[PDB]
């Protein structure tokens, strides 16, 4: 993949970059809990046939 | 040796403003306008900086102010947009930022009366007819 920034096809000005990749790091892009399942359980009362 | 608040002139580009009648005059919030820093800076492309061709005094049209008149506004850059080089260079451009001298002119006599309030608002969003 051709590594091009603006400068090299632009001309571009000077800016002093503040933004980071700190949200998109393999810890924080899973660093959620998810939910993988429903376990549905009872406790019927003691004359019920099931 | 005579120098006075009152006596001013200020001078941009081709143009140039004399006053004999002045109250001074303000630099809202204590800030003069400046281009815009690196460290602030966000499109990386090369600034269009016009500079004098842009940046002088363009004179609008002439209201008039009678016993009836209840008052009168104007929104900045759009009072603007179709002045010379500067109109141009806005509609040219997707961003653009800019700062105002703005002066008020209205002489009358020392046999007339009245006050007007000039006031430089951020932001006027106005109420509308609905």
């Amino acid at each position: 993949t051709n590594p091009l920034v603006p400068s090299d096809t632009v001309q571009t000005r000077h800016v002093v970059q503040h933004r980071s990749r700190s949200e998109s790091s393999i810890e924080s892009f899973f660093a959620r809990g998810a939910c993988v399942t429903i376990m549905t359980v009872d406790n019927p009362a003691s004359t019920t046939n099931k | 040796c005579g120098y006075s608040d009152r006596v001013l002139q200020l001078t941009l580009g081709n143009s140039t403003i004399t006053t004999q009648e002045a109250a001074n005059s303000v630099v809202a919030y204590g800030r003069w306008p400046e281009y815009l820093r690196d460290s602030e800076a966000n499109p990386v492309d090369q600034p269009t900086e016009p500079d004098v061709a842009a940046c002088r005094f363009y004179t609008l049209d002439t209201v008039s102010w009678t016993k009836e008149s209840r008052g009168w506004w104007w929104k900045l850059p759009d009072a603007l947009r179709d002045m010379g080089l500067f109109g141009q260079n806005m509609y040219y451009h997707y961003l653009g930022r800019s700062g105002y001298t703005v002066h008020v002119q209205c002489n009358a006599s020392k046999f007339h009366q009245g006050a007007l309030g000039v006031f430089a608002v951020p932001e006027m969003c106005l109420a509308g007819d609905s």
